[PDB]
């Protein structure tokens, strides 16, 4: 079963830069996973960061960036605020048309 | 402008059935392909069910294949997820998702709904 | 004379079986066109420019600069298939015949009528309409095609659809020749790119007048004008599609051995490992023969760079292409490049009752499989080592540019000798029927917009004004407006398209693919309560023919 | 001679098409035909007899007394729809074609093979086939029509519907005159209701035999028979269909208001109260003017006993309606009497693949609606007052002869001198196509089972036999039966089939119902994977014609 | 020969859904026009919904309208009743009916199933 | 609303004959409404004993009739047997496609 592990925790300073990482316990993340980045706050519903390993939702702030790093998926918050301390949740794409889900990053703004 | 409004959810006793019903707004319904992900309770998130394509292919987890049937009614605008023999382990907040490329997938979750909660206890 | 009739209304269409399974399909079309007087009398040169719109980073597709010449003269144009047939006889042809042929072409415009209109001084708006029986509606035939070719149904502006709605003439403008550049930028572009009109060559500047390029006829109240009949000379149109893929071509390998009990699970098989195999391939550094390196005689279709935009000295355009997408069959919304989208208003289609301007749209599929399906294209090394690894294979989902959005298959042309393709196929009701070759040294294999193609010359553009009807009180050398009394007309087109088909052959078991009325589509042809009709599309191409 | 052939296979259609929209169609059919010698070299008179099953009170529709002369000879057949045609020309003929003409029809027996079987004695059976070049064929042709018509499609013994599948003769056998009575019973009759067969009427009998009546050709292994062009004089067959109903005849009535917006809840209104309406009715007691009392230049369709079985010398026998059911379209589940049930093996459209005694069956629904919804109908007092009270009106739901599961539509009969029918449609490919008419002074108007009658005569039934191969010990004085070589032959049969048909013009703004191949349908045309074949019927009047 | 078996039945709390199977065998099930009938604890047969005609057709009882759907499946010789909304009052023993005219109906329950219980409460 | 009236009880000695009743309390019952009766015994499913007003199913005694007395539809069991007591329900056709049943007749065999 395709099983995806990412930091179950990390933390920034605010200001700082930060890199969620999404890997695959068998295989590599490529850009034919479609790597998707979506950030949850607590008590609110999933918000899309990225899609396509690259691209961001209109409204997303630049900040946010998506790209392929060995073989996994990074994203990359650059000169974090404290409204980014939530959850991100990163959804590959297993090919056919099934998708997989990490088991989440707690991002904390310190 | 594109919107998405799950209902449905309510408490079910372990066995029962349930259809979950999301109305999308702001977009050609047809012209994208929809899916159901579910978020247990403390839990992260797991893909559910998809359709796609204008011949309303659909694929299922493993969690849920045999018990759930997703489907859509592109006149309605309406995405259905029909849950039979639900269990303990199908407790969790269901969230629609709406892939933004149509004639190429973004292979994504493009649109999120607020989600509707659905618990199964005895 | 006055109180006389000059034509008669007919918009019959007459079906004259032939010996050897040939008919004579000669579609007549009748219509009231009304016209008004023009609203300036003079030639302008007026530069369209939208510089706010492409301004926004990303939006240079949405460019509109440009400069046309508006003249005072509309064009009558019947250059499109809901002209001239309706849906039974648009079934009745896709359905028995297998090619189409473009015979001839007549139209003619007569009993003419012209009315003045008088507005009272009264508060409450009261008019009344009077006939001015010595009026002159201006007709001209360009017979020669002196003027720029200007077909009507690129924009939705042709005749109507229906004999018993009246219909209006298309006020004729032409393009100017201009210098524009646009540096594409996206959302993210920082600055301003490079948007400037910069005017107008003058080695390339064409102004054309009817006055001074054509002959015009002065038609009266008892006055007819017939154009005379044109006889085309462009190649027959198959309507019928191919479906035979690069992958279905020749002979198909012996199965040695063949499924014992019927059912999807069973599957037969070739029985020889796919490198111990006979036959012939291109690769000469593989033993592999499968399916997909087997030698081919050609390739049917091509792939071309899809929503790719090239800059000329007049701004940016789409690169068209001959094919529509692949995979638009197996999923309809895969139609996007190459598959034709119609809109149109409630004169061409749409629900004659509908309210807003809103079109009427929809996206044409072609039965023809000559399209390509790009994701589930691939290059690899010339070395050929399977499985193939990731540095030697390029995948539609590597990135190119650096661009996650973009790959190779984006930029990806495979036009070549042996490309071999189809037509495009008629588009009903929306469809052009002919269009005019371009006057190059060099012309290109086939037009995407007609499938009939003007080798020589096809009939000249048929142009209507009303004669100026002065006041006494004009005077040309007052630069003011000129003074006219409020005039218009109504006359009658009445035109004859004839066309040569072929009636179709059985070649197979099993029946074909035929149009036909259900209960989906029922009310699509029929008038409801209050009289609202449409015309929706139908396909043409149908029946299929083998390729190899 | 020995090592020459005699014919060439041909099973190709072609359409020529004629001046005029005329198109002749000219089927050819070749076939492979075996045939074992016949069980007994005797004529017999056996008389069937299945009195257990109808001395069952209420089984009494399911008697099968009879008599027939069971004869040595077997029946070339080959007059079914499937024996010409495959599903594209049968789709070609029903999608452009309007009306059917049975021109002509041929027949021929080439490439005669003759073949001896030798057993071996041997414990585990062990045979050997040889070549016997002295044996010979007895073909008999009828051309004289001295021999009872027996139509083979009836029984679905016709010649198999595919060319690649040898097919067989069916043994004939003719219906030899008997007496029989048999008075009708329920569920709950007390008693033995009489049930008797009487014998033969000896001024009836007639005994007809293959050599006493037709020339017979010896034809060997060198031999061909061939019997000649026959043309017929039959009627145009409609492949149009009506579906005027005598509500739907003449001019509707003026409509003094119209629906001001469309949609299914707005209605147009006569506007006129229906007791102070103009026209004219045949009920001269009544001023009342509606859709169902104003008066219509005939009845379309009629009523008959529906179910009714009438009892003659030979017993009962179902009486027959031309129309079928109306509301079968509306509801499949309605189609009864008058809607023809065809059951048939796998030589004839069954899958071939399928095991078991059960055939293939399905109920023809035609698309003419000369059909009878007697649900609908009522019977009121002459008197008309309205709304009519329960004494003056009698319902399909009153019961008849004290039965709640009769009502007065099952016995009741509207044929008359004002009911307008159409012939019945041909139906494919299990359907008949021409039929010998009766020898009757005063004969009937039509014929339920197939669409072409025969006025004079149609082509002689041909009948085949194996010659007597006898061995050395024939003894034709014993008493025992004749001592044959077990023989056998196969034997090549070709026929031509010769149609003239119109082809059909479009007269409607929208299109007419045709048929296509779809993705339901789409694998009821084509083999499996196996090589299992079917033939589904098909409908053969799509398209619609006024009927006034 | 003819035999009706009805399954689904369960305890459901008010407001919910369920689907009650029928299952017919021994008869053609499309040719026969097929409904549900309903009877309470203690209480008289209900008639609660209809189907019939080629074109399933379906009619429903006024206690029933807008809450209840009646469908049939051929293929699967099986019909469906889909009861959204559900209250006490509708807590009952559900009897599958077949009536035994298909080109002239009785009009009548000609059989019927063992009955599904279905049970309403909070 | 249409309502189905019946005797609610009724009882009838072995051998005896017995007759239920089927009204409407507005309106008639006529052949139109092809009444049906139906025997239900204690914990069964209902038994459909007359369709049509006058046609019991095969297996059915012939002690039971059906018939139209009056403006009502008459169950009429003759020479009733022990089996016979259970509950009888009649089922009225109310035009289109809409039934309607009565409240029931609770017949005990004395």
């Amino acid at each position: 079963q395709t099983v995806v592990t990412q930091e179950p925790s990390l933390s920034v300073s605010p200001g700082g830069t930060v890199t969620l990482t999404c890997g695959l316990s068998s295989g590599s993340v490529s850009t034919s996973n479609y790597p998707g980045w979506y950030q949850q706050t607590l008590g609110r519903a999933p918000r899309t960061i990225i899609y396509r390993t690259s691209s961001r939702p209109s409204g997303v702030p630049n900040r946010f960036s998506g790209s392929i790093s060995g073989n996994k998926a990074a994203l990359t918050i650059t000169g974090a605020q404290p409204e980014d301390e939530a959850d991100y949740y990163c959804s590959l794409y297993m090919g056919s048309y099934t998708y997989v889900f990490g088991s989440g990053t707690q991002l904390t703004v310190l | 402008e594109v919107q998405l409004v799950e209902s449905g959810g309510d408490l079910v006793k372990p066995g029962g059935s349930l259809r979950l019903s999301c109305v999308a707004s702001g977009f050609t319904f047809s012209s994208y392909n929809m899916g159901w992900v579910r978020q247990a309770p403390g839990k992260g998130l797991q893909w559910v069910a998809w359709i796609y394509g204008s011949r309303s292919s659909t694929n299922y987890a493993d969690a849920v294949k045999g018990r759930f049937t997703i489907s859509r009614d592109n006149a309605k605008n309406t995405l259905y997820l029909q849950m039979n023999s639900l269990r303990a382990e199908d407790t969790a907040v269901y969230y629609c998702a709406r892939d933004g490329g149509s004639p190429a997938a973004y292979y994504g979750m493009d649109y999120w709904g607020p989600g509707t909660s659905l618990f199964v206890s005895s | 004379g006055v109180g006389i009739s000059t034509g008669t209304f007919n918009n019959q269409t007459e079906f004259k079986f032939l010996e050897n399974g040939w008919v004579y399909i000669t579609a007549n079309s009748s219509r009231l066109v009304h016209l008004n007087m023009p609203e300036s009398e003079n030639y302008r040169r007026v530069v369209v420019n939208n510089l706010d719109k492409t301004a926004v980073n990303g939006n240079m597709a949405l460019d509109d600069t440009h400069a046309e010449i508006v003249t005072p003269w509309s064009l009558v144009d019947a250059n499109a298939w809901g002209v001239w047939f309706n849906p039974g006889d648009w079934q009745l042809i896709v359905n028995t015949m297998s090619e189409l042929h473009l015979v001839s072409f007549e139209q003619e415009i007569f009993n003419v009528v012209l009315k003045t209109v008088s507005e009272s001084a009264t508060q409450p708006p009261t008019k009344v309409y009077n006939n001015d029986l010595t009026a002159s509606l201006m007709v001209a035939l360009d017979s020669n095609n002196t003027m720029p070719f200007t077909p009507a149904a690129m924009r939705s502006e042709t005749l109507g659809f229906y004999p018993w709605k009246p219909t209006i003439p298309t006020p004729w403008r032409y393009y100017f020749q201009w210098d524009r550049t646009l540096i594409p930028s996206h959302t993210g572009t920082s600055g301003t790119p490079t948007n400037i009109y910069h005017g107008t060559d003058p080695d390339d500047v064409q102004f054309y007048t009817i006055e001074n390029s054509v002959p015009v006829h002065l038609l009266r109240t008892g006055d007819e004008f017939a154009t005379g009949t044109f006889f085309f000379d462009c190649k027959p149109c198959r309507l019928t599609h191919t479906w035979q893929t690069n992958r279905a071509l020749g002979l198909p390998p012996f199965l040695n051995s063949l499924p014992q009990s019927e059912g999807g699970t069973n599957f037969g098989y070739i029985g020889v490992q796919q490198d111990k195999r006979r036959g012939v391939t291109q690769m000469g550094n593989t033993n592999y023969i499968t399916e997909a390196t087997i030698m081919r005689p050609a390739e049917v279709g091509y792939s071309a760079p899809y929503y790719s935009f090239e800059a000329s000295t007049q701004g940016p355009f789409k690169t068209p292409i001959a094919a529509g997408r692949g995979g638009a069959q197996t999923d309809e919304n895969q139609a996007a490049d190459g598959d034709p989208r119609y809109a149109f208003g409630r004169q061409h289609g749409q629900k004659t009752t509908t309210t807003g301007e809103t079109p009427e749209r929809f996206t044409y599929i072609a039965h023809q499989d000559t399209g390509r399906y790009p994701e589930g294209d691939w290059i690899q090394n010339i070395n050929f080592n399977l499985p193939v690894t990731d540095d030697n294979v390029l995948l539609p989902t590597d990135p190119i540019g650096g661009k996650t959005g973009i790959n190779y298959t984006n930029i990806f042309n495979t036009y070549g000798p042996l490309t071999a393709l189809n037509n495009v196929p008629p588009v009903y009701p929306n469809g052009q029927i002919w269009d005019k070759e371009f006057d190059t040294d060099l012309k290109p294999r086939l037009h995407v917009n007609a499938p009939f193609v003007c080798q020589n010359n096809c009939p000249g553009q048929l142009f209507v004004k009303v004669a100026p009807n002065l006041t006494n009180q004009y005077d040309p050398d007052a630069s003011a407006n000129m003074s006219r009394i409020v005039t218009y007309s109504d006359f009658w087109w009445k035109g004859k398209l004839v066309f040569k088909a072929k009636l179709r052959a059985s070649h197979t078991w099993n029946p074909i693919q035929q149009m036909s009325i259900n209960v989906d589509n029922q009310f699509n042809y029929v008038p409801s309560n209050i009289g609202g009709m449409k015309i929706v599309y139908e396909k043409s191409q149908l029946a299929p023919r083998k390729l190899y």
